[PDB]
């Protein structure tokens, strides 16, 4: 059933699984029309499909042309997500296909279940967990490839860089959620923390800076401080 | 007018005949039911006074044979049987009428209720849902499960209603996933009506039979089937106009007949609120919406 507070180390076992987050598929800016009405303009979006064990990220870029002449776009976006995830699964060799797909928003369940009818053995699961994947577009390299796209495109990343050489998946995911939780609560301060030290750089083939083990502990502690800070600034504590 | 005689009534029992019912006491001199209208299927049903567990009964059509009821003290139930000897049977019946040992099917002449509940119900279709080919009548009870219920266990005692499942390859055309899930017209009109039922009359017949088994026996799988068949129509944007008007009449009489005190268990809040207020046909069921709002405004 639902992945919750009681059954999450299952993320790091050896059954292939994918998280699917659709919160950046349909993106718009709201603006005023010359007549003083309100209108939206879509911008490029992305499906965030992630193997939490390996770090492999299947970033399907959603180009604004997919919305042209369509109605009820927020509803369509869930079905387009499910169509693309199904297409991804079918494109993978059998031994790479997931056993489970966990959707971060419950409104994706029926669209994904219907698109995956051909895969009765792939379990489609919700999660009570509140995962920060909406903040993926705060990662500069992911935002850049989404906005630059001129057509539909799939781009593959490892969201853990080389961390798995040194830490377990459990810890890597832990770090990713903390980074994303920080970028989601105060993007400016989070990015400040990550790049404050110009001697630590992001490798061309990486998403995050090349922190030593010790520097990651410092960074991680600064991110927790930031999250707690914003929690106090928000609720006044 | 036809007659279903009873050999005897050795155990106290509430007997139903269609939407009517009466109490018979242990060893009361009861010998059956006369004046049964020809032209309709009928159901004769039972609930024992000492164990209300298992409502059970028999669907039958008096045009298909001479049927009677006889208590079996080994299996502990009133059983329907067919008498092939026509003169033996007329003989039995005539004697019991002369002694006035029979209740009269108590039909008010103004009243079209039973016709309206069974308009599309055919014995031949009942016998395909309830499989027991050596008998011309069909036994149903409270506990019998449906083919669909069994998929999710004795196949000979099952209700073989047409399986309807909105998240199934049958319901969903490859490449029309969103369209077909949000608008079930393909599944209703091509798969079910053209393909399986052949026509709307057979569809309505199974819908009506499912309702009657839900109401008369508390059969839960029947209630599920009734609601699925309603939902499939209401969730279709394209429905022949004659079907929508007939569906409104069908549902109106079903809601009108339902006991006021069983609405908590026989009516699915989600389906009805969705059908009357959210679905494509939200504005097409005027009579049903009116009786539902006046009789069961709580459910809504
Ligand atoms: C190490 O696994 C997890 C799983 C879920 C989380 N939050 O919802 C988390 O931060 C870590």
């Amino acid at each position: 059933g639902a992945m919750n507070s009681s059954n999450y180390a299952e993320l790091f076992n050896n059954d292939i699984k994918l998280f699917v987050d659709d919160t950046n598929v349909y993106r718009v800016t709201v603006h005023k029309t010359f007549e003083g009405n309100v209108a939206t303009k879509a911008i490029n979006g992305c499906i965030f499909t992630l193997n939490p064990k390996t770090g492999h990220l299947f970033l399907k870029i959603i180009h604004t042309s997919v919305w042209a002449g369509q109605k009820r776009l927020s509803q369509l976006a869930k079905w387009k997500t499910a169509e693309e995830v199904s297409a991804l699964v079918r494109s993978l060799p059998k031994e790479e296909q997931p056993k489970q797909i966990i959707v971060t928003r419950k409104a994706m369940l029926d669209p994904l279940e219907v698109h995956m009818l051909d895969f009765p053995n792939i379990a489609i699961r919700p999660t009570e967990l509140r995962l920060p994947f909406s903040a993926a577009m705060s990662i500069d390299k992911l935002s850049d490839v989404v906005m630059k796209a001129t057509e539909p495109q799939m781009v593959l990343f490892n969201i853990y860089d080389d961390w798995l050489d040194r830490i377990s998946s459990y810890t890597a995911f832990s770090r990713l959620t903390l980074l994303l939780r920080a970028l989601k609560t105060n993007e400016e301060s989070a990015k400040m923390i990550l790049l404050s030290d110009p001697t630590i750089t992001i490798k061309s083939y990486h998403l995050w800076p090349s922190f030593t083990d010790e520097q990651w502990i410092t960074i991680e502690s600064q991110m927790r401080d930031l999250i707690l800070t914003e929690y106090g600034r928000k609720y006044n504590v | 007018m036809n007659t279903v005689p009873f050999t005897s009534a050795p155990i106290e029992v509430t007997i139903g005949i269609d939407q009517y019912s009466f109490n018979v006491k242990e060893n009361q001199p009861f010998h059956g039911i006369k004046d049964i209208p020809i032209g309709h299927v009928h159901v004769i049903h039972f609930q024992h006074a000492d164990n209300s567990s298992m409502r059970y009964g028999y669907w039958f059509d008096c045009r298909m044979g001479n049927f009677y009821i006889q208590y079996d003290p080994k299996d502990g139930l009133y059983k329907m049987m067919e008498e092939r000897d026509g003169a033996k049977f007329e003989n039995i019946v005539h004697n019991f009428k002369e002694r006035q040992m029979m209740v009269s099917y108590p039909k008010i002449d103004e009243d079209d209720t039973w016709y309206n509940l069974t308009e599309f119900v055919q014995m031949d279709k009942i016998r395909k849902i309830v499989r027991k080919d050596e008998n011309q009548f069909s036994y149903v009870d409270s506990s019998m499960t449906t083919v669909q219920e069994n998929e999710l266990s004795d196949p000979a005692h099952s209700l073989n209603y047409t399986v309807i499942n909105f998240k199934s390859r049958e319901a969903i055309r490859p490449g029309h996933e969103m369209e077909d899930f949000l608008d079930k017209s393909y599944y209703l009109n091509t798969v079910m009506l053209q393909g399986i039922f052949k026509n709307s009359s057979n569809y309505f017949g199974e819908l009506q039979f499912a309702f009657l088994n839900a109401m008369f026996f508390g059969n839960y799988g029947s209630s599920l089937q009734w609601h699925a068949m309603i939902e499939l129509i209401c969730s279709s944007a394209t429905v022949p106009k004659h079907m929508l008007d007939k569906l409104d009449e069908i549902l109106y009489y079903q809601i009108k007949t339902l006991p006021e005190q069983y609405s908590d268990i026989l009516l699915n809040e989600r389906v009805w609120n969705i059908c009357l207020y959210s679905s494509f046909q939200k504005n097409s069921l005027h009579n049903t919406e009116k009786i539902m709002e006046n009789k069961y405004p709580e459910l809504l």
